């Protein structure tokens, strides 16, 4: 069972989306109220280092 | 999708002024100042251009290309009598046939030069309108990923919804570079108006 609890919390940790790189946002087709699956696309960041 | 037939059908309305007008014109040769026939008809080829670069459209019935060469009917048809009257104007009847040697010579070294320029044009605009629309096509735009859908709709695989947007793509850089040669020949022509004044009048 705390297997399945440790689950759960990241499953509700992950509601919060994080940047993995340093950047600059290029593209944003994201707005309030749309529906989000893990295969639509939302932003873009582009760095400016190498 | 013309084909050959059909195409060639779509230039007939030329010859419908000049089957009647020549004679016309030629019957009535001894009261008329040719410069101003000349520059009648170069003005007449300005407006014949123009109209075909701002009305061709994909969706363009055989009337819409048919209209224009009607038009230019008057013009062809005042534009190589007057000027070959002029060309050859007060030689003697022996030297007639040189002066129309290089007359031909010179006027088939320019039809050359158009067709090598105007094709290369052609093809190299094609290419830069196709750069710049291939753009839009990209995620993060409605109205691009409801095209996928829908071709997906229709069975074609993800590759081969994509040849055929850029084929479409193509298509559109083609009517946009062939109308942006048009707009440049009637420019072009505006400039060319004036010179014919230069030919002194000893006419006959």
């Amino acid at each position: 069972a705390a297997t399945e609890v440790r689950n759960a919390w990241l499953a509700l940790e992950r509601t919060r989306i994080i940047s993995p790189m340093t950047g600059y946002v290029s593209r944003r087709a994201v707005q309030p109220g749309a529906q989000i699956s893990p295969t639509t696309p939302l932003m873009a960041v582009v760095p400016a280092t190498n | 999708g013309y084909t050959a037939t059909w195409a060639g059908l779509a230039s007939a309305p030329v010859g419908i002024i000049p089957v009647i007008l020549s004679p016309i014109i030629g019957r009535f040769a001894h009261k008329l100042d040719m410069r101003r026939l000349v520059t009648f008809s170069f003005i007449m080829y300005a407006v014949c251009f123009y109209w075909r670069a701002y009305t061709f459209e994909p969706g363009m019935d055989f009337g819409a290309s048919a209209w224009p060469q009607f038009i230019q009917g008057f013009a062809v048809a005042c534009f190589f009598m007057p000027l070959t009257t002029i060309t050859l104007s007060g030689l003697p009847p022996e030297r007639l046939a040189a002066a129309s040697s290089l007359s031909n010579f010179t006027r088939t070294l320019a039809g050359s030069i158009g067709t090598s320029i105007t094709t290369t044009m052609w093809t190299n605009r094609e290419s830069m309108h196709h750069a710049q629309l291939t753009e839009s096509v990209n995620p993060f735009n409605p109205n691009a990923q409801a095209m996928y859908s829908q071709l997906e709709g229709l069975g074609m695989t993800q590759q081969q919804a994509s040849g055929w947007i850029a084929q479409q793509i193509t298509n559109q850089g083609l009517i946009i570079s062939a109308n942006e040669i048009f707009w440049m020949s009637a420019g072009i022509f505006l400039v060319l108006l004036g010179l014919v004044w230069f030919a002194k009048p000893p006419f006959g």
